[PDB]
């Protein structure tokens, strides 16, 4: 039973991986570029200023 | 203004440093780098050009970045010398391996010096009563000369070195220096503990031996240059102190192995069977720096690890010609039961002269060699043709040779736990008399096993009596 | 010491030329001469093939040199010497490379450090200006030098930027970040 | 689940902090790749043997630092990495997790958890390349290692801290004797005295994943996985993984050793490690030294096996017993790699193929198998009985060869020959059968003391079982006395003599 539960955890983990990659593919289609570009441009500006 | 350089290339144990000035350090100069864990020393090997030179790392190039500051000492690697080094473990860079504080040596001689000239060569034929039957019989050891202990892996080379140390250094009287070149650190620890127990090393008092360890865990440059460091210690002890130096260089073949090590990455074209092209020359200066001069003497005791028990390998073959006394520890005798394994034929010394060891000793040695050679020649005859299918004289010679080979076995005090018999010692005159009596056939009726693991002829007759009593 | 380290025979001549120009303090003249020579090479595509030819003889290489030298009547007092050194060393098939490393040496010392702001899409020019000022004001290889960042539209980046400047790139691309969570998700 | 979410959030916050801190502190552009070695530009001030992060995700490490280009060996498949990939450096020397959490866990060369049992909890990170302890930190090998083989491995022991070699051809029993030793260590690591526990660590380098899976299955079948680390690099991953896995196993071994604990490490089949280094050096622009092998193979074996040592009481009295394994071709112990490893070790254990095919499952040749702990670093009960039995057995072999050479006072008429043949037949063992030290003295004592003259070679196999049953059924007094004392005294010697000549009639 404990190894069956370990296999259950492993299959839950791989199903989570499939969900993550599916959501990544979904993000590859939706317009999610300009806002994040501005966000990490500000992040890199703050990184340069912090030093 | 100290000479400063910047590291450009780090290839394993090979480090390339460039100096932004015309003042380029000379070859063999010591280049120190301040590492977070301590100090790393580099020895210049070649001048590659463009104000860049090639160096050999004395320590592992841990965390070596390109452009790290390098400082040139100005001269070769200098190690502490004098009576202070006695009873102290000496590293390749001279730093005290032991944790008994620093070394307050008055001088720090460089490890790269010219060998003594031909004029200052005080050759001698003095005998050395080591206490081992075979070496005292067939290849007598020369006091103040160079000593060889050729042998393969697992043949007793380190055991023979330890036994020789125990036998001689205690009664040597003069100073000595043990030099570990590319050997196991555990064996060095055992040797250090044994000489501490026997009184040769006295931490709280006076010690007759200086310890230099370049153990086989260390980088190739350290293995190559520890022989030079110990040689410098021996040279200072011989010249300045004027004492008979009992130099015990352990695994001298590791020097040539490290030379080939650095040679592959130095750009040198490999020599035969992959050795370094400059093996002959560099080992020539190293070995010729050991010699008997007018100031004193260095009795170098070297053990050579022959690769694959192949005596035709260039390094042991040239060490044969670059050495006075040879003691080959053949594996074929080591596994035969006579673990002393000193092959009674290729183990030759220049002391085998009628005017040196005496006419009787020379005759005895020649006759025992004759008997053993008859045994080797008739090995196949006994093997498949048949021992009984042989002449009476040939059978008698074969039996005498077998008895002699069994007699060549001698228990060692350092190998008491190994052989299980106390390591008794035998004097040269006793060995000569016993072997002369044996060659006369006075002990033919005695079984061959009586000569097994015994010392003098008294031990032989005692073992014969005890086996007769126990067997009845 | 030359401003930057150059390696290989294609670049040893460049740093030698830079060292020679440093003695005469005529780095600008040598630079302009090299640009004129490579412009002449681009003017005649056959001439570029002439340079790259390794079988072309010593007299023919010398004739090519006099051809490229007689125009402009002299490129520079030293770069013609470098050209004839290349001829006697048979290195006319690398002159574009030597000019490349000499130019790299030029921006190394003249305060013209170059950067590669690579992105999946062409960089918006309003956002382009924001990148320039921040890195110029920052201390990343900053000792009073200008900056020449240029957008590098590549498909390897999923999105975002890799601000590259003097052996310094920031792992700010969103592609590397989404992958970095994947291995730990697969634990 | 709940843990992946918070773990991911924390680690990506740390990732953003790293990206926003000091840029990345150095980078590089890939110039070449292939066979697990990658050239890269940049990295002007990169540390030596330093881990590097690749954009694709493959790990790396710096064996070579040329002017301009940097020699990086690829830790994993080289398929992912391409030209122009940014190569971030981790800022530290190559490390591996070390600690008590690695017990019961299988990890790769880099120390990442590969068994899928969860994250690795390590007290710290130790460099894969660590200088071996010096002369004074090292201590003489005196504490025995219970091999549990009921063979020459007992009469000539291993002891705590020895690098006892296991030479022989493939499928001769090297892995077999290694696993028997690991299983036998359970009897001592299942207690509470940490001074006698031997926390094993396996190095399954150059081993197929099916074989290592069967090995770990056998380990946990005998409840041996609780104390054994299976840090290894299988044949699936790249050559640098194979090259580094034994060194990181050595790092774990020193962590156990530097903490005062005793650990047994078995470098299983270092030959693939040597040829993996060959693969690195061929395309890393290091010319080979001898016999197509780069010269530094001897040096790497030196640094890797000399780290295995017995620490002194000042350093914690820890032990790092090593069991190196080499796969020789055709029994050629005179080949290069043999010569170096036989010269790198403290004795060897020969396993010829002919003895395995003859029927002797241990298949160990007594004649050449030597060690530096003869009648030392043993229990004491076995060391007094057979402190010099190896030389006697070698002489028996020589005389038996001599006996067949010519018909003389030899063969069965030779007491030495009879004793040697009976002892050689005695020294046998079945796999997965760890035998304790207490049930080993009476057999060897009967062999050495000439009590097996009238037992016959064919009946010695039954005599072993009968004698062991005799002790474990109706003579457990002296057996338990030997086990608890760890030595046979005059009383114990007399009792064992009583038992042996009482049972000689049966
Ligand atoms: N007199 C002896 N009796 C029994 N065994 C010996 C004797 N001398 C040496 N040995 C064995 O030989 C081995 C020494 O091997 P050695 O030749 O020193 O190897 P290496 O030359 O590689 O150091 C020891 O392990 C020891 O067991
Ligand atoms: N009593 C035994 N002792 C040792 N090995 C045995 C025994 N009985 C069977 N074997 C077989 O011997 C093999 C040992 O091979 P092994 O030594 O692991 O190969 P390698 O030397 O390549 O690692 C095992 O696969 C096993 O099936
Ligand atoms: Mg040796
Ligand atoms: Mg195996």
């Amino acid at each position: 039973w404990v190894r069956y539960e370990a296999s259950l955890r492993q299959l839950e983990q791989r199903q989570l991986a499939k969900s993550v990659v599916s959501r990544v593919q979904s993000e590859l289609g939706n317009p999610k570029f300009q806002e994040k570009v501005l966000q990490q441009s500000i992040s890199e500006i703050e990184q340069l200023l912090s030093k | 203004t100290p000479i400063t350089g910047k590291v450009t290339a780090v290839i394993g144990a090979i480090v390339d440093v460039h100096f932004e000035q015309s003042e380029l350090p000379a070859i063999l100069n010591a280049l120190e780098i301040k590492t977070p864990q301590g100090k790393l020393v580099l020895e210049v090997a070649q001048h590659l050009g463009e104000n860049t030179v090639r160096t050999i790392a004395m320590d592992g190039t841990e965390g070596l970045v390109r452009g790290e500051k390098v400082l040139d000492t100005g001269g070769p690697i200098s190690v502490p010398v004098g009576r202070e080094t006695l009873g102290r473990i000496i590293n390749v860079i001279g730093e005290p391996i032991d944790e008994r504080g620093p070394i307050k040596s008055k001088l720090r001689k460089p490890i790269h010096a010219d060998p003594p000239s031909f004029a200052e060569q005080s050759t001698s034929a003095e005998i050395l009563e080591t206490g081992i039957k075979v070496v005292d019989l067939l290849a007598p050891y020369a006091r103040g000369g160079k000593i060889g202990l050729f042998g393969g892996a697992g043949v007793g080379k380190t055991v023979f070195i330890q036994e020789l140390i125990n036998n001689i250094a205690k009664a040597h009287g003069g100073f000595s220096v043990f030099t570990g070149v590319g050997e196991r650190t555990r064996e060095g620890n055992d040797l250090y503990r044994e000489m501490k127990e026997t009184g040769v090393i006295n931490l709280e008092g006076e010690s007759k031996v200086a310890l230099v360890f370049g153990q086989m865990n260390e980088p190739p440059g350290a293995r190559a240059r520890v022989a030079l460091t110990g040689l410098t210690i021996a040279e200072y002890f011989r010249d300045e102190e004027g004492q008979d130096v009992l130099l015990f260089i352990d695994n001298i073949f590791r020097f040539t192995q490290a030379g080939s090590e650095v040679s592959a990455l130095l750009g040198r074209i490999p020599s035969a069977v992959g050795y370094q092209p400059t093996l002959a020359t560099d080992m020539g200066l190293l070995q010729e720096r050991i010699t008997t001069t007018k100031k004193g003497s260095v009795t170098s005791v070297q053990a050579v690890y022959v690769p694959a028990d192949d005596l035709t390998d260039p390094a042991p073959a040239t060490t044969f010609a670059h050495l006075d006394a040879t003691t080959v520890l053949s594996r074929g005798i080591s596994e035969l039961g006579i673990y002393p394994a000193v092959d009674p034929l290729d183990s030759k010394s220049r002391l085998l002269d009628a005017a040196v060891v005496g006419q009787e000793h020379y005759d005895v040695a020649s006759k025992v060699q004759e008997t053993l050679q008859t045994y080797k020649s008739l090995q196949d005859i006994i093997a498949i043709l048949g021992m009984d299918e042989l002449s009476e004289q040939d059978k008698l010679t074969v039996e005498r040779a077998r008895k002699i080979q069994r007699f060549l076995s001698q228990p060692f005090a350092v190998a008491e736990v190994f052989t299980g018999i106390p390591g008794k010692l035998v004097r040269l005159k006793d060995t000569v008399a016993s072997f002369k009596a044996v060659l006369e056939g006075k002990y033919d009726n005695i079984p061959e096993h009586a000569f097994y693991m015994v010392g003098g002829i008294e031990d032989v007759v005692a073992k014969a009596e005890k086996l007769a009593a126990e067997a009845n | 010491p030359p401003p930057v380290r150059l390696f290989g025979v294609e670049g040893t001549y460049a740093t030698a030329l830079y060292q020679a120009a440093a003695k005469n303090s005529s780095i600008d003249a040598a630079f302009q001469s090299l640009q004129k020579v490579e412009s002449t090479v681009k003017k005649n595509p056959k001439l570029g093939h002439l340079l790259l030819n390794p079988a072309l003889s010593l007299k023919d290489r010398n004739s090519v040199i006099d051809a490229i030298v007689e125009t402009h009547k002299n490129l520079d007092g030293y770069v013609v010497n470098l050209l004839k050194v290349l001829s006697e060393n048979n290195r006319l098939g690398c002159f574009e490379k030597i000019a490349s490393d000499f130019g790299v040496l030029n921006d190394a010392h003249n305060g013209l450090l170059k950067g590669t702001v690579t992105s999946a899409e062409p960089l918006d020019p309003k956002s382009f200006k924001r990148i320039e000022k921040a890195l110029s004001a920052s201390k990343l290889v900053g000792q009073g030098k200008s900056l020449k960042l240029e957008n590098v539209v590549k498909p390897e980046i999923k999105g975002g930027l890799l601000v590259e400047l003097g052996d310094k790139t920031v792992d700010l691309s969103i592609s590397t970040k989404i992958q970095k969570l994947i291995k730990v998700l697969e634990d | 689940k709940a843990q992946p979410t918070e773990v991911s959030s924390i680690l990506e916050e740390r990732i953003k902090g790293v990206s926003d801190e000091a840029n990345l502190n150095e980078t590089g552009r890939v110039l070449a790749v292939g066979d697990g070695i990658a050239r890269v530009f940049g990295l002007n001030n990169i540390q030596a043997e330093e881990l590097v992060e690749f954009s694709s995700g493959v790990k790396g490490m710096a064996l070579n630092l040329e002017p301009g280009q940097v020699g990086i060996v690829l830790f994993g498949s080289d398929r992912l990495v391409k030209e122009g990939e940014l190569v971030k450096r981790t800022g530290n020397i190559v490390d591996v997790p070390v600690g008590p959490g690695l017990l019961g866990r299988v990890v790769d060369a880099l120390g990442n958890p590969i068994d899928g049992k969860g994250p690795i909890d390590a007290a710290g990170r130790s460099r894969a390349q660590v200088k071996a302890p010096g002369i004074l930190p090292r201590r003489s090998v005196h504490e025995p290692v219970q091999t549990g083989l009921k063979a020459v491995d007992a009469l000539v022991p291993i002891g705590r801290g020895q690098r006892e070699l296991i030479i022989g051809d493939r499928q001769t029993g090297k892995t077999a004797v290694a696993l028997d030793t690991i299983l036998n260590q359970k009897r001592w690591n299942n207690g509470s005295d940490e001074s006698k526990k031997l926390y094993c660590v396996y190095v399954a380098v150059g081993q197929k994943r099916s074989t290592v899976a069967q090995l770990v299955q056998t380990l946990e079948q005998h409840d041996a996985m609780k104390y054994s680390i299976i840090v290894a690099a299988t044949a699936s991953e790249a050559a640098p993984l194979q090259y580094l896995a034994p060194f990181t196993a050595a790092s774990i071994g020193e962590w156990f050793r530097d903490n005062g604990k005793h650990a047994l490490i078995v470098y299983d089949d270092l030959s693939k490690q040597a040829v993996a280094y060959r693969q690195l050096s061929l395309l890393l622009r290091r010319p080979p030294g001898r016999e197509a092998y780069p010269g530094d193979v001897f040096y790497l074996h030196s640094r890797l096996l000399e780290r295995a040592a017995k620490l002194s009481e000042k350093e914690g009295s820890g032990s790092l017993t090593a069991l190196p394994v080499i796969e020789t071709q055709g029994g050629d112990v005179s080949a290069y790699i043999p010569t170096n490893v036989i010269s790198i070790t403290d004795g060897q254990i020969f396993l010829e193929a002919e003895l395995f095919y003859k029927g002797i499952r241990p298949a160990i040749n007594v004649g050449l198998s030597v060690s530096r702990v003869g009648s030392a670093a043993q229990v004491k009960a076995l060391k007094q009985v057979a402190g010099s039995l190896k030389l006697f057995l070698a002489q028996y072999r020589e005389v038996a060869a001599f006996a067949q050479f010519g018909s003389d006072l030899d063969a069965s008429t030779k007491q030495t020959l009879v004793r040697g043949e009976r002892l050689t037949q005695l020294l046998k063992q079945n796999q997965y059968s760890p035998l304790a030290t207490e049930e080993q003295v009476p057999l060897i004592y009967a062999g050495v003391n000439g009590h097996l003259d009238g037992i016959e070679l064919s009946r010695i196999g039954e005599f072993e079982s009968s004698f062991l049953s005799y002790l474990k059924s109706n003579h457990n007094e002296l057996l338990t006395e030997i086990r608890e004392k760890g030595e046979l005294s005059k009383e114990l010697l007399a009792s064992l003599k009583s038992a042996t000549e009482s049972f000689v009639a049966t």
